[PDB]
RNA sequence: UUUUAUAUAUAUAUAAUAAGGAAAAGUAUUUAUAAGAAUAUGAUGUUGGUUCAGAUUAAGCGCUAAAUAAGGACAUGACACAUGCGAAUCAUACGUUUAUUAUUGAGAUAAUAAAUAUGUGGUGUAAACGUGAGUAAUUUUAUUAGGAAUUAAUGAACUAUAGAAUAAGCUAAAUACUUAAUAUUAUAUAAAAAUAAUUUAUAUAAUAAAAAGGAUAUAUAUAUAUAUAUUUAUCUAUAGUCAAGCCAAUAAUGGUUUAGGUAGUAGGUUUAUUAAGAGUUAAACCUAGCCAACGAUCCAUAAUCGAUAAUGAAAGUUAGAACGAUCACGUUGACUCUGAAAUAUAGUCAAUA
RNA sequence: CUAGAGUCUAGUAGUAUGAAUACAAUUAUUUAUAAUAUAUAUAUAAAUAAUAAAUGAAAAUGAAAGUAUUCCACCUGAAGAGUACGUUAGCAAUAAUGAAACUCAAAACAAUAGACGGUUACAG
RNA sequence: CAUAUUAUUAUCUUAUUAUUUAUAUAAUAUUUUUUAAUAAAUAUUAUUAAUUUAUAUUUAUUUAUAUCAGAAAUAAUAUGAAUUAAUGCGAAGUUGAA
């Protein structure tokens, strides 16, 4: 929405945001990255846990 | 002389007519319906929103 | 097709069966409007350029030329200029200067006639006129049923209303100048909603900022004052009108053989300045941004436009002379006063002659 | 041509019928599958050749040079000229980008008839 | 190699102007402490002009910043150039056989 003149090129001011999108991707991407962590953490786990299962073997 | 078929082929301009009230008069009610009418946010919007 | 019948394992193979037939007489405006020719070839068809037919002009020149009416007329050297004019006006602002009459005794004072714009003052030259140098937009032009900072206790010069017009000084005198007197915004309380602010009302604070008399008459009284009326001025306040300042969105020539440009640069926060936003200008401190192959930056060129002119079938293209709108400038550059508005055709300084 | 290695490697450089989608009548061959009992001169597809319609200046194309849609690149008479200058990279070589003035009414393409060639043969 | 004009600047110079520093027995108004001349009345007491004094309004002087315009340097935009590159045309021809 148009302004005073608030800089030398800046006359307008965000009015209302239509779509958050943006923020949708930041937020999921905070998210992300620590939510695969605990899946890689128990995946890893895992893993290791059938290796010495196996080893008993 | 083309210019002037947009306007009913008249050639040369009087002034823009003037306004005896510059502004809607109080019994003019609709005008003031749709100055204090909700005021529409969304898609067509006219306002800052709720929270900005 | 469908429905059933037999047989065989709800289903499968066979046989039969089919509901769609109704009639009737009479009951324009068409719109906009686009043509090609010559020249290739030994001849043909095609591509392809060149030229021509049309209209026009801010026109020039050659030849020629009767009268009248109307419309225009230094586009080039924003080159330099002899000479005369283009902005004056007011004697009812203040002063001076005479002549007569009357009273007073060289003058003094009145009444009536005049003269006085070389003395002090008021109003006018921010317009209009001319020009197109600068200007490619950092303030220019065009358009929008565009905005705010939500533009000033600005009226510039008229309208309609009210009021006021006081005292001194300096001028020789004043409607000249000074000094002084008197006459919206910010707070706080609430109310609402067109509300996450604005508006409204109230009460305070300061608003608190002025002025000027002349011309006539008369009426008092004691030539002196004074007091009314009529005229023309002066000041303040509300509103109206006419006006201003600022910003946005879209468009506005060519060259990238100009490819990188920008450090106030791009943004944020304060402060000063303004009536008013903003790196607009000045100061300070932060961030690292902004523009750009849909062409930045740089260079060259150009005043821009129309319901104006030319042309076309039209989209468009060209001009910006003439009519009109906007801007810029008044030999060149910068700054200052006044003012609401000026880097004024003003003033100061410098440059050129 | 340049560097490093002992002749090799590592290089610089970047020259010398566009793509996709929908549709479009036959015939004859093949080709690859799918069947049905060598025969159905078997059907469904793609490749090849001659067509039809259609397109084109024609030659010719003929499932594309056709009918349509979308995206990109390119062209604007001949010569000057892919020249000059500048820039870009490159040690350089070269490459890329790339004009202008002057001159002309030309120039070019397909096809037609000809005479020409040591052009071909063949005859009389 | 030579002439010209705009633009800029870690440079030189600077009119005027704007702020900005400091200084004035520097002025003018008012406020004091005072000195002379003059008036009225019975020692005066006040008055004007001058002496000192501390607030404003300016002047001179200076400090800093910016600044018209000038140089000097650079760059461009132009205009001319000995020397020099290429190419266009035409006159009748000359030479090769691409
Ligand atoms: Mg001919
Ligand atoms: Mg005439
Ligand atoms: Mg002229
Ligand atoms: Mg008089
Ligand atoms: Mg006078
Ligand atoms: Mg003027
Ligand atoms: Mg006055
Ligand atoms: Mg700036
Ligand atoms: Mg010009
Ligand atoms: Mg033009
Ligand atoms: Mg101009
Ligand atoms: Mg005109
Ligand atoms: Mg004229
Ligand atoms: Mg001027
Ligand atoms: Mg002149
Ligand atoms: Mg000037």
């Amino acid at each position: 929405e148009a302004t005073r003149p608030l800089s030398k090129r800046k006359f307008f001011a965000i009015a209302e945001i239509i779509r958050n999108k943006g923020q949708q991707f930041a937020l999921y991407e905070s998210e992300a990255q620590l939510s695969v962590a605990k899946e890689e953490a128990q995946k890893a786990k895992e893993f290791l846990d059938k290796r010495s299962v196996r080893e008993n073997k | 002389g083309k210019g002037a078929a947009k306007y009913g082929f008249k050639s040369g301009v009087f002034p823009t007519t003037r306004s005896i009230l510059k502004s809607p008069t109080t019994k003019q009610t609709d005008i003031i319906n749709k100055v204090k009418s909700p005021k529409p946010k969304g898609v067509l919007g006219i306002g800052y929103a709720k929270g900005v």
